[PDB]
RNA sequence: GCUGAAAGCAUCUAAGCACGAAACUUGCCCCGAGAUGAGUUCUCCCUGACCCUUUAAGGGUCCUGAAGGAACGUUGAAGAC
RNA sequence: GAUGUCGGCUCAUCACAUCCUGGGGCUGAAGUAGGUCCCAAGGGUAUGGCUGUUCGCCAUUUAAAGUGGUACGCGAGCUGG
RNA sequence: GUGAAGAGGGAAACAACCCAGACCGCCAGCUAAGGUCCCAAAGUCAUGGUUAAGUGGGAAACGAUGUGGGAAGGCCCAGAC
């Protein structure tokens, strides 16, 4: 997981989801995609 | 709120009781019970369970859908037992069932012993795979996760414990 | 005693 | 003529019992602080403790709005360097359910010898029963 | 589990056929007479009050002798308490001897340490001594700095300084029980224990386990 | 991570559950009721005459001197005192 | 009409932008060993040669020899190169 | 313009900001700024909305199916998404 201020869709399979008041990205195909806002 | 609109049928041989917010579903596979939140209103005025949001609650519509999904799975549970199949992959990976407790070998220096909850049952057709059967979809789902947690599937070779239908994205090891 | 330059 | 002033050796004091079950901590505290200071009495005097005795029951059942049931933090310093201690609302209820009321009320009462004396009339209990039946407190609803 | 009160008779050496020498502190544990039993319904905690030894009858105050008379016991050196877990019970006047430790591998020993009086920082806190030469002026073994100038402007609580050392309760944990001699009321424990010879001593089962 | 909607799917989360570190609260050790919110338990001691008016948690005389403590003396592996 | 400096010595205390130990996500992570990011301040966090030196270089160690604030902490505490 | 050479009330404390120029006395009243749950004088005041972050009670580029409102457009019971 790579943490950075800007979270975006890097590919089609990516999705943005809010879990605990923090925006993070979950990708089913490529775990490199997943990020957290911080 | 499409899920909430769809009613849930209670066929013959299934008994359902409503007492305020708590509901008790009974069937041939056992019994189940949970306490619904005050924001969801459930009625038993017909042969099908109907759901609606209680007035004054903003989350009622979204909350109503959860009750339909939860009760819909529960009625299935009492009629049929949810089944989870896990597969063991490895050179010397084996599983054994002593009853409420399962003994696994996963290359550890110590034995792995896991006890099941009262509402779950397990049995071993073969030492390379294990099957979990139960009435409640929640605990049975949790049991498999803990079973899978001991050795999550190995990326470069796939060895470990995995759901029977799981797909593992094998990755080739770095060359040179 | 002391100095400060 | 000179304005009337209350006499600490002639003031009349009566006992009350309050149930804290389901009451919001802050708004219950203000009423308790108002009563302990005697602001409701027509003979209120700033330099005389004219308040009444208050008994608080079910101190563990007080309610707090929002997410502060877990985000409310209580701070106190032991006096030693680095001796800063933390205690959330849940921890205080679990450990000492009675301190939540007194800490809230204590910060609402005046400061100084008179304020401490007024606090001494507050008697909080975690359970539903109290041993002060001899005082025959009246049921007071807030 | 319940312990016992003994006296530090001294220190001795125990030889073993294998050729190893075990330094053992000899502790004499006379009969321990229970003087009172503490109950939840009346006292709020479960414990037993015990006395050991004997003291001259001319110096037992009837407030103390009456306490002993209540339990039908002879006045001892002093009174000590031990907490009771769920499984143990005792009766007033019951006498407990050293065999209680016959099944105990490890024991806990507590007592008052030897009193060193007013001790300097070097002895009390292992402070490093400053230069004995090279120009040092009347500051060979003084504590030195004790603060950080204006910003704090004070000395923090708990600062290590010269003061009373020793003469305080100390507990030594996980002491092996070498031998129990119930025919002479003695307990042998490997290693040294706090206090001087003849001082009161409290022995309890090893809590550390 | 489980179940799972808002969003027919998906989703660790919004309702409801599980795991998770030398940090945190305990566990271990020491001080500790000046904790004036001054706590509890067990024993021990005292069961007389009167007198005055400002007649009240009043003052005073006689008798009495308990429990215990202190002081002094011999002293301590206790201690600057 | 006076707040005494660099460095050393002694004694420290706090911050976390963490050097070691602890828990994790990715890895162009086979393993061993690393890279990077996240959580974590509980403890621990070299002796010498040269130089007044801090620093630095060098020698040899260590799980590591952290970065800073505190009058570039500390001379009514020492030293005075 | 104010302080300097200006008190008083407000901004927690705070010469220069806001309100306002103290001849003396009063246990009278009405107001300014600013305020009315408690410390602490006055609304736990009456309506219609927004916020769930204790935002309010510090901070940007930038990021995000947070959530409320408004005006349009594409597809759509010839079956859309
Ligand atoms: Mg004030
Ligand atoms: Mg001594
Ligand atoms: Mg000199
Ligand atoms: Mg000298
Ligand atoms: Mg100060
Ligand atoms: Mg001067
Ligand atoms: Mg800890
Ligand atoms: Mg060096
Ligand atoms: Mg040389
Ligand atoms: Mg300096
Ligand atoms: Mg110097
Ligand atoms: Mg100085
Ligand atoms: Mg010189
Ligand atoms: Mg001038
Ligand atoms: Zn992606």
């Amino acid at each position: 997981m790579k943490v950075r201020a800007s979270v975006k869709k890097l590919c089609r399979n990516c999705k943005i989801v809010k879990r605990d008041g923090v925006i993070r990205v979950i990708c089913s195909a490529e775990p490199k995609h997943k990020q957290r806002q911080g | 709120s499409r899920v909430a609109k769809a009613p849930v049928v209670v066929p013959a041989g299934v008994d359902v009781k409503i007492n305020g917010q708590v509901i008790t579903i009974k069937g041939k596979n056992g019994e189940l019970t949970r306490t619904l939140n005050d924001a969801v209103e459930v009625k038993h005025a017909d042969n099908t369970l109907t759901f609606g949001p209680r007035d004054g609650y903003a989350d009622g519509w979204a909350q109503a859908g959860t009750a339909r999904a939860l009760l819909n799975s529960m009625v299935i549970g009492v009629t049929e037992g949810f089944t989870k199949k896990l597969q063991l992959v490895g050179v010397g990976y084996r599983a054994a069932v002593k009853g409420n407790v399962i003994n696994l070998s996963l290359g550890f220096s110590h034995p792995v012993d896991h006890q099941l909850p009262a509402g779950i049952t397990a049995e071993c057709p073969t030492q390379t795979e294990i099957v979990l059967k139960g009435a409640d979809k929640q605990v049975i789902g949790q049991v498999a996760a803990d079973l899978r947690a001991y050795r999550r599937p190995e990326p470069y070779k796939g060895k470990g414990v995995r759901y029977a239908d799981e797909v593992v994205r094998t990755k080739e090891a770095k060359k040179k | 005693m002391f100095k400060a330059f | 003529m000179k304005t009337f002033t209350a006499k600490p050796e002639t003031v009349k004091r009566d006992w009350y019992v309050v149930d804290a079950t389901g009451k919001t901590l802050g708004r219950l505290a203000t009423e308790l602080a108002r009563r302990l200071r005697g602001k409701h009495k027509a003979e209120y005097t700033p330099h005389v403790d004219t308040g009444d005795y208050i008994i608080v029951l079910n101190a563990d059942k007080v309610a707090v709005t929002g997410n502060k049931r877990t985000d409310k933090v209580y701070y106190h310093h032991t006096g030693h360097i680095g001796g800063i201690k933390q205690a959330t609302f849940e921890e205080m209820i679990a450990r000492r359910p009675e301190r939540v009321i007194e800490i809230a009320v204590k910060g609402m009462l005046p400061k100084g010898p008179l304020g401490r004396a007024m606090f001494r009339k507050l008697k909080v209990y975690a359970g539903n029963e109290h041993n002060h039946a001899a005082q025959q407190p009246q049921v007071l609803d807030i | 589990m319940i312990g016992l009160v003994g006296k530090k008779v001294g220190m001795t050496r125990i030889f073993t056929e294998d050729g190893v020498s075990i330094p053992v502190t000899v502790i004499e544990v006379e009969a321990n007479r229970v003087t009172q039993v503490k109950d939840l319904a009346n006292d709020g905690y479960r414990a037993i009050q015990v006395t050991t030894g004997a003291k001259k009858a001319n110096r037992v105050t009837k407030p103390e002798a009456g306490h002993f008379a209540k339990a039908g016991v002879e006045a001892g050196r002093g009174l000590w308490e031990f907490r009771l877990a769920e499984g143990e019970e005792f009766t007033v006047g019951q006498s407990i001897s050293v065999e209680l430790f016959a099944d105990v591998k490890k024991v806990d020993v507590t007592g008052t340490s030897k009193g060193k009086g007013f001790a300097g920082t070097v002895k009390r806190w292992n402070f490093r001594t400053q230069d004995a030469t090279h120009g040092n002026s009347l500051s060979h073994r003084v504590p030195g700095s004790i603060g950080q100038n204006q910003t704090p402007g004070k000395v923090f609580k708990g600062k290590k300084m010269a003061g009373q050392m020793g003469n305080e309760r100390v507990t030594v944990q996980s002491l092996d029980v070498v031998r129990v001699d119930a025919e002479r009321n003695l307990l042998l424990v490997k290693g040294a224990v706090p206090g001087a010879t003849g001082s009161d001593l409290i022995v309890k089962p090893a809590v550390k386990a």
